[PDB]
């Protein structure tokens, strides 16, 4: 678990 | 704090990619600009397709690069170009890829017709009809890019969703919808048209060998086949990691995302999008290498 990218 | 949105890619790698982007900008912009001037019958109908390609390349280099180089490579948050700049960016990017992917297939069809049925294409589609087909592709490309106007948008991903620094450009739809909209693009702008163009390029390559008495037409065809062959190959290789990353973005579960995959994704982002700008700069380079008539006139128009 952790951070997910918000940039695509 | 508002550091939860910071992307930790090292300074050196940022400078490296920036140097690459700027170089591909110079090569790409100059390359496609005097390519349009160079272009300004069957050799001429093909000019409209090449012109349509050079336009899709100039748009992504002039409009998309300076936006991405700032808000996606260096300053990840907050998004500075508004909601329109957020939605218009992803719209322009998708629309151009559709326009390119359809131009390649269209060229693959017409080049096939020039070899197999040269008399059927003798009474060719009027300069007017080819221009209409170029326009139709662009409009169809925009229609296919519509979901990006609704999939993308501005969100405030700060702690309480109140801090201005958390205002980012991100998909605003549920994860299930995002998978669908990404799949449709991956299929329609990449997998489908390239698989078709590859089959056509396979047939043409064989048909050309089969054919081999007044003009130097067969030399022009050979140019036409190999340039097109390289373009299909260059398109696939460049856009493949791009589509994988986008699938990687939404298919990796939340419990699967680690701090490694997060950082890996953003370094991967640099390479995938670097190949995107290679794709929009390689065509004028490809035209020069093969066609002896084009390259010299290209450089003559370069000085001018």
């Amino acid at each position: 678990g952790g951070r997910r990218p918000y940039i695509l | 704090p508002n550091s939860d949105l910071d992307v930790n890619t090292d300074i050196y790698s940022k400078v490296l990619v920036t140097a690459i982007y700027l170089a591909l900008f110079v090569v790409g912009t100059v390359g496609n600009s005097v390519t349009l001037f160079t272009l300004a019958s069957l050799q001429s109908t093909v000019d409209y397709y090449l012109g349509s390609l050079a336009l899709s390349d100039l748009l992504i280099l002039l409009l998309a690069m300076p936006v991405e180089l700032y808000n996606f490579i260096w300053v990840h948050h907050p998004w500075a170009f508004g909601d329109a700049g957020c939605r218009g960016y992803y719209f322009l990017r998708d629309a151009c890829t559709y326009a390119t992917a359809l131009n390649v297939v269209s060229l693959s069809v017409e080049l096939y017709l020039a070899i197999c049925h040269p008399f059927k294409a003798k009474t060719l589609m009027s300069r007017s009809r080819t221009k209409k087909f170029i326009s139709a592709i662009w409009l169809a490309s925009a229609l296919l890019a519509i979901p990006m106007l609704f999939t993308m948008g501005l969100q405030n991903l700060s702690g309480d969703g109140t801090h201005p620094g958390g205002l980012v450009c991100t998909p605003i739809v549920d994860t299930a919808t995002l998978k669908v909209v990404i799949q449709v693009n991956t299929f329609m702008s990449f997998l489908f048209p390239m698989l078709v163009a590859s089959i056509l390029n396979t047939v043409i390559a064989n048909k050309l060998t089969v054919m081999v008495t007044e003009p130097g037409r067969v030399q022009a065809l050979r140019r036409g086949v190999l340039v097109l062959r390289a373009v299909v190959i260059a398109f696939v290789v460049c856009w493949l990691p791009y589509h994988v990353r986008r699938l990687m973005f939404c298919y990796i579960s939340d419990e699967q995302w680690t701090t490694f995959l997060f950082d890996f994704y953003h370094y991967f982002y640099m390479l995938t999008n670097a190949l995107v700008y290679v794709s929009a700069a390689i065509n004028p380079i490809l035209y020069n290498l093969v066609s002896a008539n084009f390259r010299q006139v290209f450089l003559s128009t370069l000085a001018c």
